[PDB]
């Protein structure tokens, strides 16, 4: 209502959530019991996405220096 | 300052993983830099947080 | 293990999505490392450095 | 609508399900 | 144990509420037993009986 003054502007399914919270938490404890790592996948991925950006930088550099015509 | 209630902080080791919380990008990289292996930080792709 | 699987299936949660995306990036690396190893073959270490 | 032509005829609780599936 | 905890947390159920209220009553007893032990000191057993 103080943004309203400065600019000039005048003016059911939270139960299905609370179950899925419980299921989420129940899953976590079974994982922890199984010595299972539900992020290991995404971690390794993020670390490879970095080595790509790094190699794409090295390869974009050499196109800058030699040119498209010479690399093709 | 209430000398009857003098605020200190004790260092404890997390014996079991905490419930995730949302930070900014900046602040999460600050947690990762400090903690290394012992923290996991993942972009929430809708928000950016 | 089986109990976990059914909770996942209930949560529309994909416990491989991580490893899938990874394997698909490990391929784009091998591919770019091939392109970059090629140009070292052609120009030589001395010229690329 | 092709049955309609031949004969001459002219024209909430799927969440409780998804739990019972899990159980 | 962990599975129990999460069901409790889902049921808004407090597995200590019992023991908390108890500890707080054990204090009000010690307090009244102090007041009553005092008056036996002052008047004597013979006079209170």
């Amino acid at each position: 209502q103080k943004y309203a003054s400065i600019v000039g502007v005048d003016l059911l399914e939270e139960i299905t959530k609370d179950h899925k919270v419980l299921a989420r938490q129940q899953l976590q404890v079974l994982a922890r019991y199984l010595k299972m790592d539900l992020d290991n996948g995404e971690r390794k991925f993020l670390k490879e996405k970095d080595t790509v950006a790094e190699l794409q930088a090295q390869l974009d550099y050499l196109n800058a220096e030699l040119g498209e015509f010479f690399v093709n | 300052y209430n000398p009857e209630k003098k605020e200190m902080i004790q260092e404890v080791i997390v014996e079991e993983d905490l419930e995730p919380f949302e930070a900014s990008k900046e602040t999460a990289e600050q947690f990762k830099h400090q903690h290394g292996d012992k923290v996991d930080i993942f972009e929430i792709p809708e928000t950016g947080e």
